[PDB]
DNA sequence: ACGACGTCTAAGAAACCATTAT
RNA sequence: AUAAUGGUUUCUUAGACGUCGU
C-alpha cells in the first residue's frame, strides 16, 4: 500500500541526487527509435502467423490462446518465441537481433540528453543497464566529447574496482537473461564475467539508492541480484524507487518486488511518472549550477521562423476572382494636439459623443486628429491646449499591423472618404460598416445595375422594400467594408449583405433574409459584387485606380489611392 | 498589382474497400465493393438491445425493421444513392434483440420527464443499462431512445444527459446509438439508413473504408479546447489530443489532464512547456504502443489557436532530434470567400462559372499564412447527371468558404499540408455526408475535451474511439 | 518594477433557431 | 442526440498600448 506520489518523488531527488544510482531497461531506449521486448514479441508472433495490418491483433492473441501458449504479458514469450521463430539458427539469430536494434534511427531524445548531461557533471555516479545498444554511449560522446567507460562481457574484470578507486562515472552493460541466446548455452566462461559483473552491483548498492524506470522485471538473473541485494543489510539508504508509466499496468513480478522490499524493511515505493522522457525533463527543471555550454545541448534551441517562398504568377484558367481590394497609399499626414494634461481613450469618446465634431480622432501616446483646427477647438478649449502639429504615417501597413488604434482610424478615414460626396448611407453594427442603400433614393439610375443583379430570370428586381410578415420593419441591400493587414500590404474587404432599418429587430427578419438569399449562387454573387463595386468606386471594372478625399478642403485631409480591380490567381502551368 | 501569385488544387482523394477497390463515394463505393472490413471478417455480425419505455419501444423496434430493407433518397438526389439493406452493402447479417435483451426502464421514465431532474436521471439510468453487467456477450451496440418528454432534462445551463450518458458508459465496454424524434422523421428515409448503418457497423468494431494513399511515414495530432463554466466567478478549460494515420485509422486518444488539478483552474487555453511536453509525449507513446514501437519520421500538429513560446518548444522537445515537426494552426473565420471564373471555351469567352470554386483548392497568401477551401465544387461523385458537380451546402450557404493556416514550424511546402489536411477531412464515419469543414484531429478532440469536461474527476486514461462517436 | 482599471482588434465556445444540395 | 452548418444572442480569451496609485 505504501506508494509514493508522483510530486513526492521530486523533492527528494531534489534534495539528495549524488546518492543514486540508475538501472535502466529497454523502454527508455523506446523513444530512440529502438523497439522494446513486446514490439519484437509481436513481430515475432506475427511473422509466425505469415506491413501488415496491426488491426487483427485479436484474432491472433486468441488464437495463440486457444493452444496453450504462456501467457500474454508473461516474462517467458520472448525466449519461447525466439526459439519458436528461428529454430536453432544462430547466425539467422544474430543477423535479426543485429537489424531490429542496429543504429538505425538511434536518434536521441530530451531524456537521453538530460541524462548523459547528468553524467558530464559529477551528480549521477553508476548507471546499471540491460541494453546492448548506444543510445546512452552516443549521447555521453556528443554532449561531453570524450568517451564513457562502458564494463559489459568482453573482458571488463574493473567493474568492482572502479566503484572503489571511485572511477565515475561507470555504466555497466549486464547480458540478463536474454541478449543473442540464453545465459545457459554460454560456455567459454562468459558466465564468471556475468557473476563478477553482477557481485559489483551489490556494493554499488550498499552505499546508492536505487531509481529503476522503463523495466518489467522480464530477466531472472536480474531479479535474482536485486533481492539478494535487498538481503544485503542496511541496503539503498537512500531508498528504492520504481517509476512506471501508470499503475494499471505495473508488472505484477514488480509488484511483488515491492511487497518483498517493504517487508524485509526499505524506503521502497511504486512510483508513477509517466515517460522516461516526461521524469526525466521534469528532473531537469530543478537542477542547480547548470553549466551553460551544456543547457544548449540538453533543450532543443529556439527554432528558425517559418518562411516558406511564395510562388509567381500563374496561367491555368480556372482563375480565382477574390474580394479584396488592393490599397496602394502607404503614407498620410494626421494631426497631433498636445495637451497640458494626459487624458485617457474613455474621456476622449465621452467628449466626443458630447459635441459632434466634423473630425476624426483617436487617442495613442498621443493624440491624433483628421478634420479642422476649428472642430478640435471646439472639441478641446483653448486652455487645455498648447500647440498643435503633426505627426507622419510611414509605411500604414506595418504601424497598422502594429498598433491597434491606427487600425480602427485608418478604416473609418478611408470609409469616410469613400462614402463622400454619394447618395450611400452609412451604418454601424458590431463595429462593422455597412453601405446600406437609402429608401427614398432607391430608384435613379447610378443603382440599376445592382437591380438587374439581384432580379429572376432577366427581369428586374428590388433593392428596398419591406419584411413581409411585419408591418413596422423594412429592408435594404447593404454591404460591409473592411480592411485587412496582410503580408505587409493593405486590402479592402467587400460582402454584400441585407439591412433592416430597427437595428435591435433584426431576429425577426431571419426568415426573409434567408429566402432573399437562397439561389444568390456564382454568377449572381459575382454580378451583385460587380455592380456594388462600380457603385462605391464610380468607375466600372476594369479600371487601374481612383483617388479618394477626407475632408478635401480642411488642413489635414486624407488622399488615398485605392485599386478598382479585385486580386485574382492563376493556375500553375 | 492584384495578382495573388499562383493557386493549387488537390485532387479529391480516393477511399479504399474491399479487395483493395478504390472509389471517391463513399456511400457509392459501400454499395457496389463493401466495408473494408469484409476482406478479412473483422466484425462477426452487429447484434443489438434496446433501452427505452415500452410505450416508445415499439417505434425503436420499428427503425430496425427499417435498417434491413431497401430505401430511396427523397432529397438531395443527386449524391445519395439508393440503400440496399444491412446485408447487402455490409455483407454481414444485424442482428434483432432477443426476449432477454429488452431491457426497460417504465417507473423511471415518465417520472422525469414530468419532473426536470438532471444528475440523478443520468445516474438512474446508467445503474439500470448496468443489469446485464455479466452477460456482455450477448450483444455489440446498445440502442438507447430518450423520448421528447425528456427534453426538459436534456439540458439546462451546463449539465448534458447524452455527454453524461457516454461518459458513464466508456468504462462499461459497451458502444450507444442515441435515438431522437429527429431521426424517425425528416420524410428523407435513405438519408437517415445511410447515416445510422454506418455509424452502427464503426460501432461494432468494423472500418467502412480507408484512405487510398497510405504509403507515407507521417502522423497527426490534434488540439482543441472547451469552456467548463463551473456555476461560480470562474472559467475551467479543458483541451485533449489524438493520433492518426496516413490512413486515416487512430482509435485511440490520450485524455490527460493538465498538471495538479488542485490549485490550477486554468483560465485560457495555452499550456506550459511542461504540459505540452507531457501530453506530447503520452501522445508518441501511445502510437509507439499501438504501432510495435515504430517511430513516425514526420508529425503533423494542429490547433485552434496560435502556439506560444512554451509550445513550440515543448513539442521540440518530446520527439526525436531527427523527426521533423510541422506545426499548424487552423482559422475558422476569414475575411476572403472567392469566386470561381471559367477560362475560354470553345467559341465562349471567359466568364463566371457555374458551380463555385473546387473543394481543394489552395492559396498562398504570405511566406506563412495559406487559404484552404475544404468546401465547394467536386466532380466526379453526381448520380443524376454524370458530368455536373456537387457543392453540398447549397441548402444554406449559396457560396463555399475558405479557412486559414497559420504553419508556426516546418520548412516544406504547403502541398504536403493541404494534402493531409484534405484527406484527413474525409474520414469522420460519424458523418453521412461527403466530408467536413474541418479535419477529424480537429473534430475529435472537441468532441473529447467536450466530453471530458462534464467529469469531477481527473480521468487520466486512455479510452477507444467508438465509445464517444 | 508592477497591480488596478479603462480602450482597441482578433478569434472562438455556448446555446437556440432554421432548412435539406442549380 | 442519424447527420451537415448557416444565422442570432451573449460570454470570454489573447495581444497591444494608456492613466493612476504602489
Ligand atoms: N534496446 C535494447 O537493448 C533491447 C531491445 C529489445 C529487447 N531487449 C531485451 O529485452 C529484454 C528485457 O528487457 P525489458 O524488461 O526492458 O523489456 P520490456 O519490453 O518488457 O520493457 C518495457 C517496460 O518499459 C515500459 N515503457 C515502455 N515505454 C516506455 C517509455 N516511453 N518510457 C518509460 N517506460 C516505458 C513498459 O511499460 C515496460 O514496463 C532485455 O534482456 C533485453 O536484452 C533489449
Amino acid at each position: 500500500m505504501d506508494v509514493l506520489t508522483d510530486n513526492e518523488f521530486y523533492q527528494h531527488y531534489l534534495q539528495n541526487s549524488q546518492h543514486m544510482m540508475w538501472f535502466l531497461g529497454a523502454g527508455t531506449s523506446r523513444s530512440a527509435g529502438l523497439p522494446t521486448a513486446s514490439d519484437i514479441i509481436w513481430d515475432l508472433k506475427h511473422r509466425y502467423y505469415c506491413i501488415n495490418n496491426h488491426a487483427i491483433k485479436s484474432k491472433i492473441q486468441s488464437y495463440m490462446d486457444s493452444k496453450g501458449f504462456p501467457l500474454q504479458w508473461s516474462p517467458e514469450e520472448y525466449s519461447f518465441y525466439f526459439e519458436l521463430v528461428f529454430r536453432d539458427d544462430y547466425e539467422a539469430q544474430r543477423k535479426y537481433l543485429l537489424e531490429a536494434l542496429a543504429s538505425r534511427k538511434v536518434s536521441l531524445n530530451i531524456g537521453h540528453r538530460v541524462l548523459a548531461a547528468l553524467l558530464e557533471m559529477n551528480q549521477t555516479k553508476v548507471v546499471f543497464t540491460t541494453n546492448f545498444d548506444d543510445v546512452i554511449e552516443t549521447a555521453f560522446s556528443d554532449i561531453s566529447g570524450k568517451h564513457l567507460s562502458v564494463y559489459h562481457l568482453e573482458g571488463s574484470y574493473a567493474a568492482l574496482s572502479a566503484l572503489n578507486t571511485e572511477a565515475f562515472p561507470i555504466y555497466a552493460k549486464i547480458h540478463g537473461d536474454f541478449r543473442y541466446q540464453k545465459i545457459k548455452n554460454l560456455t567459454p566462461d562468459l558466465q564468471t564475467n556475468d557473476r563478477e559483473i553482477h557481485k559489483c552491483f551489490l556494493a554499488a548498492a550498499i552505499r546508492f539508492g536505487l531509481v529503476v524506470s522503463g523495466y518489467s522485471g522480464r530477466d531472472e538473473n536480474v531479479m535474482t541480484m536485486l533481492r539478494a541485494a535487498i538481503d544485503q543489510n542496511n541496503a539503498f539508504p537512500h531508498g528504492l524507487y520504481w517509476t512506471v508509466p501508470s499503475i494499471s499496468k505495473s508488472e505484477p513480478a514488480v509488484q511483488d518486488l515491492i511487497t518483498y522490499a517493504q517487508g524485509k524493511g526499505v524506503r521502497a515505493y511504486l512510483v508513477e511518472t509517466g515517460t522516461f522522457d516526461e521524469m526525466l525533463s521534469k528532473i531537469w527543471r530543478q537542477v542547480k549550477d547548470k553549466p551553460a555550454a551544456i543547457d544548449a545541448k540538453v533543450r532543443t534551441a529556439r527554432v528558425c521562423p517559418v518562411s516558406i517562398p511564395l510562388p509567381g504568377p500563374g496561367k491555368s484558367f480556372p482563375a480565382l476572382r477574390t474580394n479584396a481590394l488592393p490599397v496602394v497609399t502607404q503614407s498620410i499626414r494626421c494631426g497631433v494636439v498636445t495637451l497640458a494634461s494626459p487624458i485617457t481613450f474613455s474621456e476622449l469618446k465621452e467628449r466626443i459623443s458630447q459635441k459632434s465634431p466634423k473630425a476624426l480622432l483617436t487617442y495613442t501616446e498621443k493624440v491624433l486628429f483628421l478634420g479642422g483646427e476649428p472642430e478640435i477647438r471646439k472639441i478641446f478649449s483653448n486652455d487645455e491646449i498648447n500647440s498643435i502639429g503633426q505627426y507622419y504615417i510611414d509605411e500604414i501597413a506595418q504601424s497598422v499591423a502594429a498598433s491597434t488604434f491606427l487600425k480602427s482610424f485608418v478604416e473609418e478615414a478611408i470609409l469616410t472618404a469613400l462614402l463622400r460626396e454619394k447618395p450611400i448611407l452609412h451604418r454601424v453594427r458590431h463595429r462593422t460598416h455597412y453601405a446600406v442603400i437609402p429608401n427614398a433614393s432607391a430608384k435613379d439610375d447610378r443603382f440599376l445595375d445592382l437591380r438587374k443583379a439581384v432580379g429572376f430570370k432577366g427581369d428586374l428586381g428590388y433593392i428596398t422594400g419591406n419584411v413581409t410578415n411585419a408591418k413596422e420593419l423594412s429592408w435594404a441591400e447593404a454591404v460591409s467594408i473592411r480592411l485587412e493587414e496582410r503580408g505587409g500590404k493593405l486590402w479592402i474587404m467587400l460582402k454584400p449583405e441585407i439591412w433592416i432599418k430597427p437595428l435591435d429587430r433584426r431576429e425577426e427578419a431571419t426568415d426573409f433574409i434567408r429566402s432573399r438569399r437562397r439561389y444568390r449562387f456564382n454568377q449572381c454573387s459575382y454580378q451583385i459584387l460587380d455592380a456594388w463595386i462600380k457603385i462605391l468606386f464610380g468607375s466600372i471594372g476594369g479600371g487601374g485606380t481612383v483617388n479618394i478625399s477626407c475632408f478635401p478642403d480642411a488642413e489635414f485631409k486624407a488622399e488615398f489611392e485605392i485599386g478598382t480591380r479585385t486580386a485574382f490567381s492563376l493556375g500553375v502551368g | 498589382l492584384s495578382q495573388l501569385a499562383a493557386h493549387s488544387t488537390i485532387p479529391e482523394p480516393l477511399l479504399l474497400f474491399k479487395d483493395n477497390r478504390t472509389d471517391t463515394h463513399p456511400l457509392r463505393g459501400l454499395s457496389q465493393y463493401g466495408p473494408y472490413s469484409a476482406c478479412f471478417n473483422l466484425p462477426g455480425q452487429v447484434r443489438l438491445a434496446y433501452l427505452a419505455p415500452t410505450e416508445h419501444m415499439r417505434k425503436l423496434d420499428a427503425i430496425v425493421r427499417e435498417l434491413q430493407n431497401p430505401a430511396t433518397p427523397k432529397e438531395a438526389t443527386n449524391y445519395y444513392v439508393e440503400y440496399g439493406g444491412f446485408e447487402k452493402v455490409f455483407k454481414v447479417p444485424l442482428v434483432m434483440p432477443q426476449e432477454h435483451l429488452r431491457c426497460l426502464a417504465l417507473d423511471e421514465c415518465h417520472g422525469v420527464a414530468a419532473n426536470g431532474n438532471g444528475l440523478a436521471l443520468a445516474d438512474k439510468i446508467v445503474q439500470s443499462m448496468s443489469g446485464l453487467f455479466r452477460q456482455k456477450h450477448a450483444f455489440d451496440v446498445l440502442l438507447v431512445y430518450l423520448p421528447a418528454s425528456w427534453k426538459k432534462c436534456f439540458e439546462y445551463d451546463g449539465f448534458d444527459l447524452h455527454d453524461r450518458i457516454k461518459a458513464k458508459v466508456a468504462p462499461l465496454n459497451l458502444p450507444i446509438q442515441i435515438i431522437n424524434d429527429t431521426a424517425l422523421t425528416r420524410q428523407c428515409r435513405a438519408n437517415v439508413m445511410w447515416g445510422v448503418s454506418v455509424a452502427l457497423y464503426a460501432k461494432a468494431g468494423g472500418i467502412p473504408w480507408k484512405l487510398a494513399d497510405w504509403d507515407k511515414d507521417e502522423a497527426y495530432i490534434g488540439l482543441s479546447y472547451a469552456i467548463k463554466k463551473n456555476a461560480e466567478g470562474q472559467e475551467y478549460t479543458t483541451c485533449c489530443s489524438q493520433v492518426f494515420d496516413p490512413d486515416g485509422t487512430g482509435f485511440e486518444f490520450v485524455a490527460y489532464d493538465t498538471r495538479e488539478f488542485i490549485t490550477d483552474r486554468k483560465g485560457n487555453p495555452y499550456l506550459s512547456y511542461q504540459e505540452m511536453q507531457s501530453v506530447l509525449s503520452k501522445s508518441l507513446h501511445l502510437y509507439q504502443s499501438s504501432h510495435n514501437g515504430r517511430m513516425p519520421r514526420k508529425i503533423f500538429i494542429h490547433k485552434t489557436t496560435h502556439f506560444t513560446e512554451d509550445e513550440i518548444q515543448g513539442a521540440f522537445d518530446s520527439f526525436s532530434s531527427s523527426t521533423e515537426i510541422e506545426l499548424v494552426q487552423i482559422i475558422q473565420s476569414t475575411n476572403w470567400y472567392g469566386l470561381k471564373v471559367d477560362g475560354k471555351k470553345g467559341d465562349k469567352p471567359v466568364a463566371p462559372a457555374s458551380y463555385p470554386v473546387d473543394r481543394g483548392l489552395y492559396q498562398p497568401l504570405t511566406e506563412s499564412e495559406c487559404l484552404l477551401w475544404t468546401q465547394g465544387s467536386v466532380m466526379g461523385v453526381n448520380q443524376q447527371n454524370p458530368g455536373q458537380p456537387v457543392f453540398k451546402e447549397a441548402a444554406l450557404t449559396p457560396l463555399p468558404n475558405p479557412i486559414m493556416l497559420r504553419r508556426f514550424s516546418g520548412n516544406g511546402g504547403w502541398h504536403a499540408t493541404c494534402s493531409s489536411i484534405l484527406a484527413l477531412t474525409k474520414v469522420d464515419w460519424n458523418n453521412n455526408t461527403l466530408y467536413k469543414k474541418l479535419p477529424v484531429t480537429l473534430v475529435y478532440s472537441q468532441v473529447f475535451a467536450d466530453v471530458v469536461k462534464q467529469t469531477p474527476e481527473i480521468v487520466n486514461e486512455i479510452y477507444d474511439y467508438r465509445f464517444f462517436m
